[PDB]
């Protein structure tokens, strides 16, 4: 764990803009 | 999907009870990965609601699609913007390429009653991207 | 255009001094801080100096005065700007920024100083750039500087793409002491800390609300940022010509995007101060701290400042969540509560004596600030969508981002 | 699913119930609240902030949270109305000028859909002094009969005395708790 | 932790009390003291300042600090008002003239929110000419009886004699000390 927010995966782009 | 078939039943109850026409902060939950709908996922998820039951045919209405979007992010973490409709007058189009699921007229715009409506061409057609090619960059 | 760039000390002795242009003397630095101590006797001293027709120009550091003597109308931003690049650079290769390491490395400072800057114009600002080519334990100058792409260095290889990012939130709120809020701004900070292989173009992409806009999805939470700086990497000109945060990531933790616009949302913390003050007697603190945010997000190490009284003693606090411990150096009482959870109301009533013999001058109302940090939560609602890590070899990156909200300018004004 | 552990726990009594501290400044809210969880009058400065207490009575701790009746701190009192099932009402018997104020305050707080569910609880503060009205005349002056979907009632508590305050703990857990 | 050290304190006595001394001048608010602490009448230059003396009864050092009635030292009483338990007030009933004056000095002494846990300490000073009034008449005149949450007690007292100073002190150690 860490303080001030676990990390999060993120993504490579707005799969849903095409 | 366990959890989304669990879901679906609620997600689907919440929408009939809610007419067709409290809390702040915005919590994240922790090492949960946040990204838009894919088309595959959006297909996938428009194929399930088409067999289960209670998308195809409903009422399309504000309340009702933002209850079904906040479901979606919450069982699958996909972002609640992906399920869009073209704008009007007339059927509209799924804003998210690959989705299933489109709202058409049941009779201003939106004075209009719209229904969601499966659309299998929708997924493998870029109607709304055709509509609209400055909305798809 | 400042003649010369020079690091002074606490007792106005130059550390290091590295003329550029020649055009003014060695000797004015004496008189600088004499003129200093003037202006600070009087009220008048300000950062930029004014010696006859030389002006001295000085930054306070940590431990010296970093004055950069001019001559001409040379440019006070340009000059400013130089000043802080050597800063961040001297806090790169130095961890500690006081007398110590001044003599300490003054082989590889003087060497650093004079690549820096020549003849007024400074020339190298990259860390990374300058570590690569001048070291204190030579080789030609790397190409990276000379070519276009000078924050991202070519032929890194690492055995895992793993970058992490930080969503720092700074939610600054001046509440007036009438009780209405005046300044309310949250600044954003998109900083993430990446560490792969090669020089990959990061392709950003965040809910943005003039994005949502243009592609026509404006219909859900969209953060829209009054003011968003890049970073260098960053092209200017795909964000100008489509949104496109397109720029080659850094080798390290950089601020690729910086959000900064105005909140008109509640306080996240909502304090309430009440001053039973009595005439030399005795003072009254009845602080009450609500909390405004959700109540899924705790407040992690809340410490809300209160003033208490300058020559106040023998102080009792009645609180029910949170210690208080009374800092005299500090001459105020600090609500410290190590996790704050959303919606908590903690209140606080302090108790204590005042010397018989009034003071001769008064001391002021300083604003009472907290220092509440809670992470994981977003109060903008702005959420990112994808990071396009793309790299001419081809390989899976796994990036990762915290979103942590924290207590920035929350000064609540005294009674 | 199993309710034996429920059924335990209320066979010793497992209510707690909540309660709010609201009303004008220099009303006896806070002495009030004071009397409710110590029982003495001690004299305290102004309620800056919003004073959080809790008061146990008949197996249940009705928690009230004080809340001052200043400038600065009436607005403050919407954060307190989250998660909030009760809201008492301090009313100044003794403060004509203060009265409509008062009436005003309270008006607003019960005038928003989420406080709704917290029934009406006025008490006759400064109830020490023959200026003080009687149990019917403040109601009156409050249209606190006319307050329909709410239970609003009238009682006389005085600070210095302490008389009133059970019976108004009593209506406000009747309110509340509806069980034998 | 252990209490064991302050019960054996206390077994034997470690209680010492504070007492004050306030009043008009020439009222024998100085010769109360120095027959409290010495036990004569010692004829003593007007107190411009303060005097500072301790004497133990009953094993309680209770300390009185003189002050003087002076125009000039009625406003430094102030000063020894902090860390003080008593306050001891000097009346002159052979003073009509200064009765007023040293009523006003006392209600002024009492009227500070700091002075409230200094029960009220009068003792009838000068009671050795038949001029001097009783204990009830200048309580009623100095309003004493009035004076709601404070222990004042009407004590005759006379320098010359002595009479009527243990009374006093054994009423400020009862009102003090409230143990076996
Ligand atoms: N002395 C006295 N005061 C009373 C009586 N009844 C009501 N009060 C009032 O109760 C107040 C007590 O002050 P607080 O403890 O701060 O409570 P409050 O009335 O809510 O005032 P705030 O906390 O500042 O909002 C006094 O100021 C009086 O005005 C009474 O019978 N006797
Ligand atoms: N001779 C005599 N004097 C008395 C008697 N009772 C009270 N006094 C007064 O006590 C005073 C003693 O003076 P001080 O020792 O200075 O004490 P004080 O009365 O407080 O006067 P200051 O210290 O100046 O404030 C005399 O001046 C008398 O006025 C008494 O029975 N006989
Ligand atoms: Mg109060
Ligand atoms: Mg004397």
């Amino acid at each position: 764990d860490r303080k001030g927010g676990s990390y999060s995966q993120a993504a490579g782009s707005d799969s849903a803009q095409s | 999907s366990k959890s989304s078939v669990i879901g679906w039943p609620a997600v689907r109850e919440r929408m009939r009870r809610a007419e067709p026409a409290e809390e702040v902060g915005f919590p994240v939950t922790p090492q949960v990965p946040l990204r838009p709908m894919t088309y595959k996922a959006a297909v996938d998820l428009s194929h399930f609601l088409k067999e289960k039951g209670g998308l195809e045919g409903l009422i399309h209405s504000q309340r009702r699609q933002d209850i079904l979007d906040l479901w979606i992010y919450h069982t699958q973490g996909y972002f609640p913007d992906w399920q869009n409709y073209t704008p009007g007058p007339g059927v509209r189009y799924p804003l998210t390429f690959g989705w299933c699921y489109k709202l058409v007229p049941v009779e201003d715009p939106e004075r209009e009653v719209l229904e969601w409506r499966f659309d299998s061409r929708l997924a493998f057609h870029h109607v709304a991207r055709e509509l609209h090619p400055e909305y798809f960059k | 255009s400042a003649s010369a760039v020079y690091v002074l000390d606490l007792k106005g002795k130059v550390l290091i001094c590295r003329n550029y242009r020649g055009d003014v003397d060695m000797s004015e630095v004496e008189h600088f801080m004499p003129i200093l101590m003037e202006k600070e006797e009087e009220g008048m001293l300000s950062p930029i100096l004014a010696h006859g027709g030389v002006r001295f120009m000085w930054i306070k550091h940590n431990n010296l005065y970093l004055v950069a003597t001019s001559k001409k109308n040379a440019c006070v931003s340009l000059v400013f700007s130089f000043l802080y690049k050597v800063v961040q650079v001297f806090s790169e290769y130095f961890k500690e920024l006081e007398e110590e390491s001044i003599r300490d490395n003054f082989v590889i400072i003087y060497e650093l100083l004079d690549e820096l800057m020549d003849f007024g114009y400074p020339q190298t600002t990259d860390s990374k750039i300058l570590q690569e080519y001048i070291t204190q334990e030579a080789p030609r100058p790397p190409a990276t500087v000379t070519n276009a792409v000078s924050w991202r260095s070519e032929g890194i290889k690492y055995r895992k793409n793993e970058v992490f990012l930080d969503v720092i939130e700074a939610v600054n709120l001046l509440v007036s002491a009438n009780g209405n809020v005046l300044r309310s701004e949250i600044v954003g900070s998109i900083k993430m800390r990446v560490f792969l292989s090669g020089m990959p173009e990061l392709r950003l992409g965040l809910n943005d609300k003039v994005l949502f806009d243009n592609t026509g999805r404006g219909k859900s939470k969209s953060v829209e940022l009054e003011d968003v700086k890049f970073h260098q990497c960053v092209r200017l000109s795909r964000f100008e010509n489509d949104r496109t945060i397109s720029f080659i990531p850094p080798d390290g933790e950089f601020e690729l995007m910086s959000y900064r616009l105005n909140t008109h949302v509640k306080p996240l913390i909502w304090i309430e101060s009440v001053i039973e003050k009595h005439s030399h007697s005795r003072i009254e603190y009845m602080v009450k701290a609500k909390s405004q945010f959700k109540r899924r997000s705790t407040a992690n190490n809340v410490e809300i400042h209160i003033p208490v009284p300058n020559d106040a003693d023998s102080p009792k606090f009645k609180t029910t969540v949170g210690s208080v411990k009374w800092v005299p150096e500090n001459s105020e009482i600090v609500w410290s509560v190590k996790s704050f959870p959303g919606g908590k109301e903690y209140l606080m009533r302090a108790h204590f004596g005042l010397p018989s013999v009034e003071a001769e001058d008064k001391e002021g109302k300083p604003p009472i600030s907290v220092k509440f940090e809670i992470p994981y939560f977003t109060t903008s609602g702005i959420q990112v969508r994808y990071l396009k890590i793309i790299e001419k070899s081809g390989y899976q990156a796994l990036p990762w981002v915290r979103y942590i909200t924290q207590n920035g300018d929350y000064q609540l004004r005294t009674q | 699913g199993n309710i034996f552990a429920n059924l335990f726990k209320g066979l010793f009594g497992k209510k707690e119930m909540r309660i709010l501290m609201v009303g004008l400044d220099a009303a006896g809210k806070t002495t009030i609240l004071y009397k409710l969880k110590l029982g003495e009058i001690v004299t305290t400065i102004p309620t800056i902030g919003f004073n959080v207490e809790t008061v146990e009575y008949k197996n249940i701790s009705f928690t009230v949270w004080d809340v001052g009746g200043q400038d600065k701190i009436r607005p403050l009192w919407r954060h307190y109305f989250q998660n909030t099932q009760g809201l008492i009402f301090v009313v100044d018997s003794n403060d004509r000028e203060r009265v409509n104020e008062a009436r005003e305050e309270l008006m607003r707080m019960l005038a928003e859909d989420e406080l709704r569910d917290a029934v009406l609880l006025v008490f006759a503060n400064k109830q020490d002094l023959p200026n003080a009205m009687n149990a019917a005349e403040i109601t009156d002056k409050l249209g606190l009969h006319s307050l329909r979907h709410r239970n609003w009632y009238i009682q006389a508590t005085c600070a210095t005395s302490g008389d009133g305050l059970y019976e108004g703990l009593d209506w406000l857990s009747n309110q509340l708790r509806n069980q034998k």
